[PDB]
């Protein structure tokens, strides 16, 4: 405690009444002619102290403190997810102990768990030279994580990973287990640090830490702490200061990656390490909305434009990537404008994009799914691969990125509509260029090559089925046909019956040809293809067979909640057709006065059909995020809509960090 | 496999009070083992009638023709070292020595019998690699140069020398000449195992009551006075049972003996089975497995729970350490089993309490046990198992007047005359709280010398404490009257005089906090483990850390509807803070005042109703709203109001009004 190192490079001296020692280092560091001074056998020694503090950037004090500069370096080949570089280095020859620590740590990132902790426990038996407890010490630690690590995937493996993974997997056998077990019961992380020698111990303080929570609390409370002082300063005016809130949290982040990636940490694999990164970005993603609308005069100009969270690298799209969950930024989405945030380093970024993407090749296309891996790499893939939206790709990264997002991506983490989320996200900062489109026709021709049984379906979470995949080419580009589709309408018979329904679903893909064909093989006979007709514009005025069946599957509806109601089921906007001719009736699509006697179905449908009589208690606010441009028009053209829902806007103007109601307000309500 | 249990009914008197002395003394860290040859050899060690054998053949020609004599056995090793050179002595230990051999599971019993420190007589390297395996570190000393050099304070004494200096025979003692030169050669390894053997409880494990260097141990017991030292322990590990002269012979000598062949029936080569029988005998004796008699619970949860009567109130997350994490206790009262790898003792304890029948079964004072151990648990809240977690109402009540602010009643109580040390501790508690910390420096040192002759262990460590933390209230408050507290008061002065805080200096020099706990006695720092961390500089480090599962975290949570099962995020953290407010109030603790403390009810009650509002907001896009309530669902309280009050500054409540 003789000073405080802070995190910028500069040494304010704190319960030091004695003699100033550092005051002197940098005296000796920046005056040569003060320097040879000194005698021979501690000249030498000065030479490792100029390169170790030039390695961990502390510069001169706050008297003389010059302008320092933000930057961040990881050499860690784990952090950056050289996959392949980490395999050709565990299946190499080990040179030393310190090289052994390494492969135990690569062999961990790479779900090898099994060899890590064997590998761990080598190191265990061959440091046995005192040369320094840094590296036994370390190995019984990571060793102690991997069998945490290790026991919670097996209750989540031969516990809950059943129906969730697919089958009853066993990646780690029963002797493996009768191993591991007996070998860590009776051993206390808590002792481990005291029971180690006195060298180890005020020479080596600063990783007691790592046995609990304590090295992650004093950035806690900081964390905490500026947390507040950033809220405040968000609604009291003032910007970032010079040494503000913004560069603590972003320095104490990158002092903690960097520390436990370089020396090889499993601490990175937690859960509370997770939450502190998660934490620390999305505080300064949410300064950065705040210093980007420019408000005061020129002293903030200067004081900062865009830096010191207010631009983003390539260290931050690997933190977000690697330690959110899609909710968590789901959250940032609409509390934040991501899409004005600016992305720099867009060709290192581009690389790591690349990289997943050809290791979801190497992992889920040949044998050997390694199922452990598949837990913790498939998080970083996700949001990797989802937070690609806002960076700038050249044509060879994008289709590695595609083809794998379409093709390789396993279907029991994301199902076939949590493909058309992330697909249609990689259209922002991008077209669909020639060579992306005719990836996306070799998806559909797949598919189809797969819809002979009709016991296969399309289970999708969001209802955006296939279908969607070809609405996304004809998006751009309209003077689009497809090739083997209009080869597969060939076959047009009544042998293989999920091949009905999918070509329908596709018809402007298809060719001249192609469609006439299909018409002539079958006709609608359903409202179902009706709500397949729009979407791909097939019918454009009803015939009255239709308004005839739009009702008729609201007297339907008129039969099934009645007596759904005694048995307590309801099938209340289960298909949302019946909302969907909401809309209909609300934009005047359908000319019929017997829906009067419908009134009472359903509370969106009773929205649309009979606003005076709806009492808007029963109106849900997350509604107005799914209509159009073209039906808040006529909602900002009644009287009957339009001076109510407003107080719910009102409500959540200032009461949701939604951004979108604001949007739904000022552009079209007032 | 169930045959130790019908093993344990079956011994006598003798025995069961050699495993319940030798497990107390594991439990204290008190236990040494004393290693020998015979767990050298379960691991196919070359034994020294192999090495015997070659020295005859090489310095007589021919190998041996008859039995060695105790006069040739002894002497072989001598006459090849005098006439066949220095070389060729170690030539020949090199030959047989270099082998690399496994360790016997004897070797993780011994250590898992948690010893303080292993003596050896074993020269070889077979002890110090299991060592090394689990994560304590043992000082291996082995010359007279590593005593003076010793690293850990846990020393594995190989008084035999070793060959970790090479193969050489001068490292080592073998022959005849190292067994007559032993105290002139090794003074210090000598003096350092009897001074183990004066501290500790030794068990002799590998020996066979004759051997040289049992019956050099003996003669320096006959030299030390009567019932001054403790009796050694000394399993006997032979095919033949000990005759009941023999037994006679050496429990006057200081040896009490526990025979392997007296306990089970086993063939005669079958050393490991005599190992293991009456190893397995003792480390299930302390996993606690041999606990069959239904009322011996009772006196195992009151060797446990009779320390905590001099605390007013404990918390739920230190009852977890008190049983050694057998199992959980969470904050409803529920007990749940965790690693309790032995007889469910406290599903006993709770059907004894239901019943009424079974507790008559008891004896005339292991019912006034009972008494004394139930109205402990329904003053802490401990109300039953986990698999009667009916509809709990678990109310806070925080019984302390400093708390509740009455403090013209502390006034009255400082007034009145002091009949206890209790009475005492209490008043320089309520004086520190007045802010009349001049008298209550002093008040807590008129406990520290009144305490400590009077055989008091928490009253004198807790009065340690609360006078280092209120000199550090008064040393970082003068900080602030020399300077915002000058132009503050118009005094410009602090009450607090030059001759008082020149005196504090000399008291508190070089007063580290650090070194309290381990300067308290053994029984101290076994039945009030969960008392260590008040001296340490920041706790409250776990219950910060586990507040990123609060209002953080309602990202995956809210967007599905997602709840926690059991007790939710909201209850386990305000009752968490519940505990520690009890256990800071009504133990009197002066770390309450703290920033470190201020900051975490900051912390925490913030981001309770952070989560309880972006909680009620996302029901209100998601489910409507009017179903959404119009409350948050976080009802506040008296004791919630308090917590705010007190420890909220203006600026962090205007916080709370926006957000």
């Amino acid at each position: 405690y003789d000073y405080h190192f802070e995190v910028n490079g500069t040494v304010v001296r704190h319960k030091n009444k004695g003699f100033g020692y550092m005051e002197r280092f940098f005296e000796l560091k920046e005056s040569c002619d003060e320097r040879s001074k000194l005698s021979k056998k501690q000249y030498e020694r000065f030479n490792a102290l100029f390169n170790f503090f030039e390695k961990n950037g502390v510069i001169c004090m706050a008297k003389d403190a010059g302008t320092l500069n933000t930057s961040i370096e990881i050499n860690s080949l784990a952090y950056h997810g050289k996959y392949d570089v980490m395999k050709k280095f565990i299946e190499e020859q080990s040179v030393s102990i310190e090289d052994d620590y390494k492969k135990a740590f690569f062999l961990a990132c790479l779900g090898r768990w099994e060899e890590s902790y064997d590998l761990y426990s080598n190191i265990i038996l061959n440091s046995i030279d005192e040369s320094n407890g840094c590296v036994y010490y370390l190995s019984q630690i990571n060793r102690y994580r991997i069998y945490q690590s290790i026991t919670q995937a097996v209750t989540q493996f031969n516990g809950l990973g059943l129906l969730t993974f697919g089958r009853h997997y066993k990646p780690f056998t029963d002797e493996f287990l009768a191993r591991i077990e007996r070998e860590m019961t009776n051993f206390n992380i808590d002792d481990l640090f005291n029971g180690m020698p006195f060298e180890f111990q005020k020479k080596y303080k600063i990783l007691e830490f790592l046995s609990d929570n304590q090295f992650l609390y004093d950035d806690t409370v900081k964390l905490f702490e500026l947390t507040n002082k950033v809220r405040s300063e968000m609604s009291e005016g003032s910007y970032s200061f010079g040494m503000s809130s913004d560069i603590v949290v972003l320095l104490r982040l990158y002092d903690n990656l960097r520390f436990l990636y370089e020396n090889c940490l499993w601490s990175v694999s937690f859960h509370e390490f997770h939450q502190y990164i998660r934490n620390s970005m999305s505080l300064l993603i949410e300064k950065a909305e705040y210093e980007r609308t420019r408000d005061i005069d020129e002293l903030g100009f200067s004081f900062f434009g865009k830096k010191s969270g207010f631009f983003m690298e390539y260290y931050d799209f690997v933190n977000i990537s690697r330690h959110f969950k899609i909710d968590d930024i789901k959250n940032l989405e609409r509390s934040c404008s991501i899409d004005k945030i600016r992305f720099g380093e867009q060709e290192k970024i581009e690389e790591y994009l690349v990289g997943i993407a050809e290791e979801i090749t190497k992992q889920f296309s040949a044998n050997g799914m390694n199922v452990v891996f598949y837990t913790q790499f498939i998080s970083e893939a996700k949001a990797a691969l989802y937070f690609a939206k806002y960076v700038k790709l050249s044509e060879e990264g994008l289709g590695k990125i595609v083809k794998a997002l379409l093709f390789y991506f396993p279907e029991r983490d994301l199902d076939i509509g949590k493909r058309y989320v992330w697909l249609e996200r990689l259209t922002k900062c991008n077209e669909l260029p020639k060579s992306i489109i005719s990836i996306i026709d070799d998806f559909l021709v797949l598919q189809a090559e797969k819809h002979i049984d009709q016991n296969y379906s399309e289970v999708s979470s969001n209802g955006l089925y296939s279908r969607d995949y070809g609405a996304l080419i004809k998006h751009f580009e309209k003077n689009f046909i497809s090739k083997r589709l209009s080869e597969i309408t060939l076959c047009l018979t009544q042998d293989k019956q999920k091949q009905i329904d999918f070509l329908f679903k596709l018809l402007p893909l298809l060719s001249t040809n192609a469609k006439s064909h299909l018409l002539s093989f079958k006709s609608v006979e359903n409202i179902n293809d009706l709500m397949n007709g729009i979407r791909i514009g097939l019918i454009d005025e009803f015939t009255p067979e239709h308004e005839e069946l739009i009702i008729e599957y609201l007297e339907t509806r008129k039969v099934n909640y009645i007596v759904e109601k005694e048995k307590g089921i309801q099938t209340f906007s289960s298909n949302d057709y019946m909302s969907t001719f909401g809309i209909w009736y609300f934009l005047e699509e359908i000319n019929n006065s017997k829906m009067e006697e419908f009134i009472g179905m359903d509370d969106q449908y009773d929205f649309f059909v009979d606003p005076e009589n709806f009492d808007y208690k029963k109106f849900i606010p997350s509604w107005l995020k799914n209509y159009n441009d073209k039906l808040l028009g006529k909602i900002a053209g009644n009287k009957h809509m339009k001076h109510h829902v407003i107080e719910v806007l009102k409500e959540r103007v200032k009461n949701s960090n939604d951004k979108r109601y604001l949007e739904i307000l000022m552009n079209y309500f007032i | 496999g169930e045959k130790l249990k019908e093993v344990f009914l079956m011994l006598d008197n003798n025995v069961v009070e050699c495993i319940k002395e030798i497990t107390e003394s594991s439990r204290n860290g008190k236990l040494v083992f004393f290693v020998g040859a015979g767990v050298s050899t379960l691991s196919d060690y070359p034994q020294w009638w192999r090495l015997v054998d070659k020295y005859h053949e090489e310095l007589y020609g021919s190998p041996k023709k008859g039995n060695y004599s105790s006069d040739e056995y002894l002497r072989i090793p001598q006459i090849f070292y005098n006439v066949k050179g220095e070389m060729a002595f170690d030539g020949i230990l090199k030959d047989f020595f270099q082998v690399d051999k496994p360790t016997n599971p004897i070797h993780d019993k011994i250590l898992a019998m948690n010893p303080a420190h292993v003596i050896t007589t074993n020269y070889d390297n077979l002890i110090d690699t299991a060592c090394w395996k689990r994560g304590k570190y043992f000082s291996v000393i082995s010359a007279e140069e590593d005593v003076a050099n010793a690293t850990s304070s846990r020393y594995l004494l190989k008084v035999a020398g070793d060959f970790r200096k090479g193969f050489k025979g001068e490292n080592v003692v073998l022959k005849e000449d190292d067994y007559l030169n032993y105290d002139q050669n090794y003074p210090l390894i000598s003096n350092l195992m009897k001074t183990i053997i004066a501290t500790h409880t030794i068990v002799f494990i590998g020996y066979g009551l004759g051997d040289y260097n049992i019956n050099m141990l003996l003669n320096w017991v006959r030299k030390l006075q009567k019932d001054s030292f403790h009796k050694p322990f000394f399993i006997r590990t032979d095919p033949s049972p000990i005759e009941n002269e023999t037994l006679i012979y050496y429990e006057n000598k200081g040896l009490r003996i526990i025979d392997a062949a007296s306990l089970i029936d086993s063939n005669e080569y079958d050393y490991l089975e005599r190992y293991s029988a009456v190893m397995d005998l003792l480390i299930e004796s302390q996993e606690n497995k041999f606990i069959t008699k239904d009322d011996e619970v009772i006196d195992y949860i009151y060797g446990k729970i009779s320390p905590l009567f001099a605390l007013q109130y404990i918390r739920k997350i230190d009852l977890k350490h008190v049983f050694e994490y057998d199992y959980h206790f969470e904050v409803n009262g529920t007990v749940v089993r965790h690693k309790n790898k032995g007889f469910g003792y406290m599903e006993r304890f709770f059907e004894l309490k239901e019943s009424c029948d079974e507790r008559s079964k008891l004896s005339k004072k292991q019912y006034e046990r009972f008494n004394a151990l139930f109205n402990f648990f329904e003053k802490n809240g401990v109300i039953c198992m986990a698999k009667d977690a009916g509809t709990l109402n678990t109310s806070i009540e925080i019984n302390s007047l400093a708390y509740h602010g009455k403090y013209d009643v502390m006034k009255k109580f400082i007034e009145e005359q002091s009949v206890s040390i209790e009475d005492d501790y209490k008043k320089a508690f309520f004086l520190a709280c007045l802010g009349r910390w001049e008298e209550s420096y002093d008040l807590y040192s008129n406990i520290i010398l009144n305490s400590i002759d009077e055989s008091n262990g928490c009253v004198y460590y807790l009065s340690q404490i609360n006078r280092y933390r209120i000199y550090q209230s008064i040393t970082q408050a003068v900080t602030q009257f020399n300077g915002l507290g000058l132009l503050t008061f118009g005094r410009h002065y602090k009450p607090f005089t030059d001759e008082f805080l020149a005196r504090i200096e000399r008291e508190m020099t070089n007063f580290n906090i650090d070194d309290l706990f381990n300067g308290m006695p053994f029984e101290f720092q076994k039945k009030y483990k969960i008392l260590e961390f008040l001296s340490d500089n920041q706790f409250l480090y776990d219950d910060t850390v586990k507040l990123f599962e609060l209002t953080n975290k309602v990202r995956s949570e809210m967007s599905e509807g997602s709840y926690s099962f059991g007790m939710s995020s909201d209850i386990v953290v305000l009752l968490r803070l519940y505990d520690n407010l009890r256990f800071l109030y009504e133990n009197c603790l002066w770390s309450v005042s703290f920033h470190e403390f201020h900051q975490y009810i900051r912390n925490s009650m913030s981001l309770l109703i952070e989560k309880a509002e972006y909680e009620r907001t996302r029901d209100i896009d998601e489910l409507g709203f009017s179903f959404f309530g119009k409350k948050s669902g976080f009802f506040m309280e008296y004791y919630d109001f308090v917590n705010i009050s007190r420890h909220f500054k203006i600026d962090d409540i205007k916080n709370l009004e926006r957000s």
